[PDB]
């Protein structure tokens, strides 16, 4: 895969040179924070509805919920949301998803036991999150990278 | 608090990240942790017209050094040209991660040699002039 | 039956290829506004008399104003056009999608 | 340094206090300015406009100075005269090289210390507004790193002997961050007193003479020794003030800008006693009747600076108050005010109504605009002027569009015969590069020892930069206006910084004129208190009935001299004409739609269309003179309606003011339906009806479908209006037209058919994709060009889709209101257009000299031969974002509301 | 001499003396232009000449710009053989269009100056703290190899609390380095030069 | 005519015609200079 983060032209000459690369070959291509080029965005969806790629090929691209995202490429994209999710059950099955096997059944034990109560703390302090302003003062942050 | 946390940072091979209010000693307190641990800390007054290329070269020269770079106001680089330079910021600690295991990594389409002792600190005030949002990666 | 030159909105390009399936026998060139290939390509089709299909019409380019206009002038036995800077013959038989 | 500081304050004609006296709080903030400086390297000094921040910290370098021995260095940066790229630097995209900043300048050039910087004590002073936008970069400078870091990783330490300090107004938009990093010494407005300003312009009157022992020091000794009791104490100046800061005015009232505008009345006043004393060499000045002036003076002088940017009821309402106040020497009058009396040079009351008496212009310039017929208001505005721009002080002139403003200051000009003045016209997206544009053209820059000097091309020339919309150029987020920055530089620090070098550039003989609207008005904002300190403003309001009925009625009688029959119809004639106005004035308002406003310019424009339609005619009726008079009232007051109801409310109200005025007439001879006017059919401009009218158009059109278009159109009445108005546009002298209607209305054919009819050639910029500012200067070139060297008549039809950016409107903007845009040729096209010049010159026999001449004569070629047809779509928003970025498409183009069919 | 000649202008007596003061305050100010263009243009040269000359390799990847500075540089020392001919500084002043000559040579310094940053990117890939030193800075230290006592000024930028080196009598050894305020630090083992 | 061949003749035998750009023509030859040599890479001064 090739991660390109938009913003720069610099980044729009290596996206566009990703891509007909991966067309071109197969490979995978990634290219995130488009919502801070829409117009852009729009001849990226026009030659993209043009080509006609390779039958392995994903084109996958980040953005946060921003009006600003064109009405066509919007359309012509396949959506995914990924918001907190509601509920505990929820949590920890995305926790136990994002966690490796491997890394969790290591030696001692214990540390499938430790990663499972860090489940639960991270599991209640983001519903508590979610019910603001009372469980806490402000919209933290807490996620993955925490 | 401030020690241990930018310590916790730099074990994990990650920056560090002191916010708040003007005043309450964060640029100050990244500049005495650098001097305890004998590092040449360099301090940036960033602004919106810090390129992409600039921040590169700033980047290069930091980590042919190894020295430790303090960005104070790094909320004021706007939205694009952050997100750019994330890249930059992944591709040093990448570099890091290799080097805690020539080694060297591309910045700015060119091959530059890495050092242990350099860091990467990011100074802010949230909501100081309505200033730019960072970008979760 | 337009009179005006016709701007179609299709999602899904079901009219575009039945356009170009209509004139098959009067070949129509395939441009976009956006392409480098658009000027002298229109200046082909308005020389020789072929349909002619623009697509991407929300990037819509100024020159194509005193086409659809129709702005003709008739000095002389001669029917002209002006597409920017240059003069050209227009030719009776043709239409832009 | 307290007896340093009053050795330097005796030298430099300021008050010195012991801490008791009126000087005493200065001289402490002047201490407390100096403790900080020892203890701080971030200083600001923050207070009022006019609480003496500037010569606090000036007396204290020169006190410092004459201390230790050590000489210092002041460097005065404007932060927001310029862009924040030109104040600290770039990063080339192209070629990866940093070009310094005038801050950054300055601060390597301190710190190489080539000619011994490093041993001088620098202070760096920011005299302007501040914002996070430029500030923040400070931060770490003002910090205790003292670094100041630069893009390019190149940092700057701050060197010991370096103090930066900022004098700001107010710290409304600061923030935390920077007001911790400074330290602060508050001037409040009590620090300075008007007793100190007294005692200062009464010190710089016995010294240092006006005319650069000497007669002229005598008359200015004696007339501050005479003055001396009325400023003093309470007296008449201050009390006066305090009852001024009671009334109502349209600038904001400070006590400096009349403090200043007083001064400089006064200066005239003893420049007038010199003056003659030069016309009697054989009679002095007696000391009684240089009382008698003076004490007189100085009550018209307190009553004109004080109430000049107030209406004529408060200026009436100071004036009472004088008059119930003081005891001074004031003509008895029941009625009329004291601001209607002047001072004679004999040093006694006249009226102003005396100076100027009922005039019969004659009737070739009958109402050019050259032509200025004198009253009241009139004579009075022409004094003050003169006043004004005798020291060569800068003025704003203020009041509602078309009141005057304009011919006023032409007037008073032409009372200078050593002052050129250059017009510029300011609009929304207005920057310091128009000045800079206007220096280029008008002025050169001259290498002195002493510095970097522009001045004019024309020696021994004033120039005087008019500046027509200066509240109009947009304020920022935190309420700065960049022109309006850089004006206040030039005019308070006498000059500013050249950017290609970061060079501080003198002015020698150059002044600068403003007019404006009201702030209230939609696209205007109020000015700067520092800015308007320096600037007296004076209000010209509309002349009302009384004035416009002898005004108009002068007009009225001068062209009804080539026939004797219709001379006894002129009086009723204006006074139709002026209750028509009123209606129309009272009825359509700005708050309806944003271009309704009416003036003196539509009764102007009356005139002439009346005066144009009867030179080649020299026989009519009362009741073709009524049509004409409804005919002009029609096209000057329904053209630009919107809506059908208020368009047949001015139809029936020509014909009940018409039959108010006129009874006994012949009502169907007077009025029509149609009612059209034409010059087409016949030699002269008669009126024609419908019929053959539509058939002459029709044979044009038939005859223009093989010329120029073959696009055949359906005819109606509507459309024989619209192209005699378009034809009406177009044979006026600089005739710009705005069309308001919908896409496929056929306005562009339309104005290409009546291009066609009169013979004017069409131009379209004919803009596409990647159409570029450059390109469209390359447009204006070849148009200019073919306008004003081949003197051929163009017809230049611009649409509102082919406007990109706000440079297009801009360049159009100026060329619609001067006929002329500076800095479109510039270098070798500049030398193309010049050799161009001096041929048509050469073919059209006039022979000319230079290259100001010959640009001259292009200007003016381009005026007669360049018409501007103007097409755009209705829509509130944007008529109003049309007005306030392009105000020349409301005051130079006549709009024509085509509309929807 | 300036500001006396200005202060005897104003008061009292100056009308005997104004033609031959006027003249002589010209003269004054010329002077002064030109000694204030040429401190500028010896500046520049000198680190030009000494970048020009200890390094090598220059002319093989800089053709046009090493020749156009031979070129400047060969009537800077014609200039030189000339002022030491007449070392009089009247005579320096009363030099056929000295000003102008050195004008014109400030700016073809100034441009050979400007063109020579992507030769200044190798020496700062060489030396990593070269990255935070600016363009005239970098020039200044190459080209004071030499010559090294205005490189003291130089560390302050490109080191933490190092603010100058200490040196020895004959110019080519480094004892030590120093603080911005006395602090020194001996070293065991001197570098040579 | 022989103005045709004279001045060919001084092309052909040095590559320049001297008073054939005279005004604005050598103004605008020497702005097309500069730009020319600036694309080309090498350093002008002045119109000699
Ligand atoms: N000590 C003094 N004695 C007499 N007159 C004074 C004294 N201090 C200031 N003035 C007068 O006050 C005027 C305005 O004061 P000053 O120039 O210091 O303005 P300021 O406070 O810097 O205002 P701004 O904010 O408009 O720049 C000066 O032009 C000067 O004539
Ligand atoms: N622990 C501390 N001891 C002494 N002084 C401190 C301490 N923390 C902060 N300060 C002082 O407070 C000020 C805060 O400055 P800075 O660190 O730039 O704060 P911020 O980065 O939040 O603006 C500095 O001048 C510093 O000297
Ligand atoms: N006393 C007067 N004599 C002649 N014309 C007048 C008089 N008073 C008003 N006017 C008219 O009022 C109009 C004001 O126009 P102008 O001064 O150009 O605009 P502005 O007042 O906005 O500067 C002029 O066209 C002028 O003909
Ligand atoms: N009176 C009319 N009769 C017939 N067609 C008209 C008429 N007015 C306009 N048109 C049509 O409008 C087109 C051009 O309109 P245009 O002049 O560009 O209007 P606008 O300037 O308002 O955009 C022409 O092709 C013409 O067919
Ligand atoms: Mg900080
Ligand atoms: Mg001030």
């Amino acid at each position: 895969i090739t991660s390109i983060a938009i913003g720069s032209a610099e980044g729009f000459n290596q996206a566009d040179k990703a891509i007909n690369t991966a067309v071109k070959s197969g490979r995978w291509v990634m290219l995130k924070n488009v919502h801070l080029a829409p117009g852009w965005l729009m001849q990226l969806e026009k030659k993209l509805h043009s080509l006609q790629p390779h039958a392995c090929f994903r084109l996958f691209l980040t953005m946060e919920i921003n009006p600003k995202v064109p009405v066509n490429l919007l359309r012509a994209g396949r959506i995914f949301v990924f918001e907190p999710p509601p509920g505990v059950k929820a949590n920890m099955l995305r926790t136990f998803s994002s966690i490796p096997v491997s890394r969790i059944c290591k030696s001692p034990n214990e540390r499938a036991r430790l990663y499972f109560l860090l489940a639960w703390f991270h599991a209640i302090i983001q519903e508590r999150l979610r019910y603001a302003p009372l469980g806490w003062s402000k919209k933290y942050e807490f996620g993955e990278s925490d | 608090r401030c020690y241990l946390t930018m310590t916790q940072a730099l074990e994990a091979r990650l920056g560090g990240s002191p916010f708040g209010p003007a005043g309450t000693g964060k640029t100050e307190s990244v500049k005495a942790l650098g001097h305890q641990l004998g590092r040449f800390v360099l301090v940036f007054n960033c602004d919106e017209t810090f390129d992409f290329q600039a921040m590169g070269r700033i980047f290069v020269g930091l980590c042919q050094v190894g020295a430790w770079g303090c960005f104070d106001e790094f909320n004021r680089l706007e939205e694009r040209m952050l997100s750019a330079v994330s890249q930059q910021v992944q591709c040093i600690q990448e570099a890091l991660r290799e080097h805690s295991n020539p080694i060297t990594c591309e910045l700015l389409n060119k091959q530059v040699k890495v050092s242990p002792d350099m860091a990467i600190f990011i100074t802010m005030n949230p909501g100081y002039a309505g200033r730019s949002n960072l970008p979760d990666n | 039956r337009f009179n005006r030159y016709p701007l179609i909105i299709d999602p899904s390009g079901q009219a575009t290829e039945f356009i170009m399936n209509e004139y098959k026998d009067r070949k129509i060139t395939r441009t976009s506004f956006l392409d480098d290939a658009f000027r002298k390509n229109l200046e082909s089709a308005l020389r020789f008399g072929n349909p002619l299909l623009v697509q991407d019409v929300e990037s819509y380019d100024p020159v194509l104003n005193p086409v659809l206009n129709r702005e003709v002038r008739r000095t002389g036995g001669r029917v002209l056009i002006t597409l920017g800077d240059q003069d050209i013959d227009l030719s009776p038989s043709f239409v832009i999608f | 340094l307290r007896e340093e500081l009053k050795k330097v304050c005796q030298e430099m004609y300021l008050t010195y206090g012991d801490g008791e006296e009126v000087g005493g709080m200065w001289v402490e903030k002047v201490l407390q300015l100096y403790q900080i400086t020892q203890i701080n390297h971030g200083l600001m000094m923050v207070g009022p406009s006019g609480s003496g921040k500037s010569m606090a910290w000036r007396v204290l370098l020169k006190a410092l100075e004459r201390l230790e021995g050590v000489e210092g260095v002041a460097h005065i940066i404007d932060p927001k005269a310029i862009s924040k790229d030109h104040l600290y630097g770039t990063l080339d995209p192209n070629t990866r090289e940093w070009t310094d900043g005038l801050f950054t300048h300055v601060l390597r050039k301190i710190i190489d210390s080539v000619r011994g910087e490093l041993q001088k004590r620098q202070w760096i002073v920011f005299d302007g507004d501040v914002d996070p936008e430029w500030v923040e970069n400070l931060n770490s400078v003002l910090d205790d790193n003292k670094l100041l870091t630069l893009p390019n990783g190149e940092r700057l330490s701050l060197p010991p002997n370096v103090r930066i300090m900022f004098e700001v107004q107010d710290l409304k938009y600061a923030t935390l961050a920077t007001v911790s990093r400074c330290g602060m010494v508050w001037f409040s407005e009590d620090v300075l007193s008007t007793d100190m300003i007294f005692n200062n312009f009464l010190a710089r009157l016995r010294s240092i003479p006006l005319d650069e022992a000497s007669p002229m020091l005598q008359i200015q000794r004696d007339a501050a020794t005479i003055m001396q009791p009325y400023f003093t104490s309470n007296g008449l100046v201050t009390k006066a003030l305090e009852h001024a800061f009671q009334l109502e005015h349209i600038m904001d009232l400070t006590r400096l800008r009349c403090l200043g505008s007083l001064f400089s009345m006064l200066h005239q006043a003893c420049r007038n006693v010199a003056q003659y004393n030069a016309n009697h060499p054989d009679f002095p000045m007696q000391i009684e009747q240089l009382e008698r002036y003076i004490q007189r003076y100085l009550v018209y002088a307190i009553l004109w600076s004080l109430s000049g940017d107030s209406r004529l009821k408060m200026r009436a309402e100071l004036g009472e108050y004088i008059r119930r106040i003081t005891t001074v020497p004031l003509p008895t009058a029941p009625n009329i005010p004291i601001i209607d009396y002047e001072v004679s040079i004999s040093g006694e009351w006249s009226p102003w109504q005396a100076k100027v008496p009922q005039i019969e212009v004659e009737t070739h310039k009958v109402a050019a605009p050259d032509v200025v017929v004198p009253t009241l208001d009139t004579v009075r505005h022409e004094a003050l002027l003169y006043t004004w721009l005798a020291e060569h002080k800068p003025l704003v002139l203020c009041g509602p569009p078309g009141s005057g403003k304009t011919m006023t200051l032409f007037s008073a000009l032409r009372a200078l015969p050593d002052m050129e003045v250059v017009g510029l016209n300011f609009s929304s997206a207005t920057t310091p590069e128009l000045l800079l544009k206007t220096f280029d053209h008008y002025c050169e820059y001259r290498r002195t020892p002493n510095g970097v000097v522009l001045a004019p091309v024309q020696l021994g020339k004033w120039l005087v930069l008019f500046c027509d919309e200066i509240n109009l150029p947009d304020m920022d987020k935190y309420g700065t206006q960049r022109v309006i920055s850089f004006i206040r530089q030039m005019v308070e620090h006498g000059g500013f910084y050249r950017t290609s070098d970061q060079t501080w550039v003198k002015l020698e003989r150059i002044q600068f004129v403003g007019a404006c609207n009201p702030p209230t008005d939609p696209g205007r904002k109020p000015l700067s208190h520092r800015f308007l300190r320096h600037v007296p403003v004076v209000y010209v309001d509309y002349p009302g009935p009384a004035s416009l009925t002898q005004i108009y009625g002068t007009f009225n009688r001068a062209m009804l001299r080539l026939i004797p029959s219709l001379r006894t119809y002129a009086e009723p004639l204006t006074a139709a004409m002026v209750e028509f106005y009123t209606m129309s004035q009272e009825r359509f308002t700005q708050d309806t739609q944003p271009h309704y406003i009416y003036s003196p310019r539509e009764m102007t424009r009356w005139v002439r269309g009346i005066f144009e339609a009867l030179r080649p005619l020299e026989t009519l009726p009362v009741e073709g003179l009524i049509r004409i008079w409804a005919h002009e009232a029609l096209r000057l007051f329904q053209d630009r309606l919107v809506e059908d109801e208020e368009r047949r409310w001015t139809d029936e109200n020509i014909d009940t003011v018409a039959l108010k005025h006129f009874p006994n007439i012949d009502r169907e001879k007077a009025m029509s339906r149609p009612i059209l006017y034409s010059n087409w059919l016949s030699k002269d401009y008669i009126p024609v009806d419908q019929e053959e009218l539509r058939d002459y158009v029709k044979a044009r059109l038939k005859v223009f479908y093989e010329e120029e278009l073959d696009v055949p159109l359906v005819l109606f009445n509507e459309v024989l209006d619209h192209v005699l108005r378009i034809d009406r546009i177009f044979r006026q002298p600089q005739g710009h037209l705005l069309l308001i209607g919908v896409s496929g209305a056929g306005k562009t054919t339309l104005s290409r058919f009546v291009a066609w009819m009169n013979g004017l050639s069409v131009y379209q910029i004919k803009v596409h994709r990647k159409y570029t500012g450059e390109d469209f200067d390359e447009d204006l070139r070849t148009v200019l060009r073919r306008s004003g060297c081949k003197n051929e008549k163009i017809a230049f039809i611009m649409d509102e889709s082919n406007v990109l950016d706000s440079g297009f409107l801009e360049r159009m903007n100026t060329l619609l209101a001067n006929g002329e845009v500076p800095g479109l040729f510039e270098g070798d096209e500049y030398a193309t257009l010049m050799t161009q010049c001096k041929e048509g010159a050469q073919k059209e026999g006039l022979m000319l000299d230079s290259h100001e001449e010959l640009y001259k004569w292009f200007t003016s070629q381009v005026i007669r031969n360049l018409h501007v047809v103007f097409t755009m779509n209705p829509s509130s928003e944007g008529l109003k974002d049309r007005a306030a970025t392009s105000p020349a498409l409301f005051n130079r183009c006549v709009l024509n509301w085509f509309g929807d069919w | 001499h300036i500001n006396s000649v200005s202060a005897m202008k104003l008061s009292p007596y100056y009308k005997v003396f104004e033609e031959d003061a006027l003249s002589w305050e010209d003269k004054l100010n010329r002077i002064m232009a030109l000694f204030d263009v040429w401190i500028d243009v010896q500046r520049r040269w000198v680190y030009l000449e000494g970048i020009f000359t200890g390094s090598a390799d220059i002319k093989h990847l800089l053709p046009v710009e090493t020749q156009r500075f031979q070129s400047i540089s060969t009537e800077f020392l014609a200039l030189m053989k000339k002022v030491s001919k007449s070392p009089l500084v009247m005579d320096v002043l009363n030099i056929q269009g000295v000003q102008r000559s050195l004008e014109r040579l400030a700016d073809l310094l100034g441009k050979i100056q400007k063109a020579l940053g992507e030769y200044l990117e190798r020496e700062r890939s060489s030396f990593p703290r070269f990255y935070f030193v600016g363009d005239e800075d970098l020039l200044e230290i190459i080209g004071n190899s030499k010559n090294v006592a205005k490189l003291q000024k130089h560390f302050k930028k490109m080191f933490a609390g190092v603010s100058s080196i200490i040196l020895n009598e004959d110019n080519s050894v480094v004892l030590g380095i120093s603080s911005r305020e006395g602090e020194e630090v001996m070293f065991k083992t001197p570098v040579s030069i």
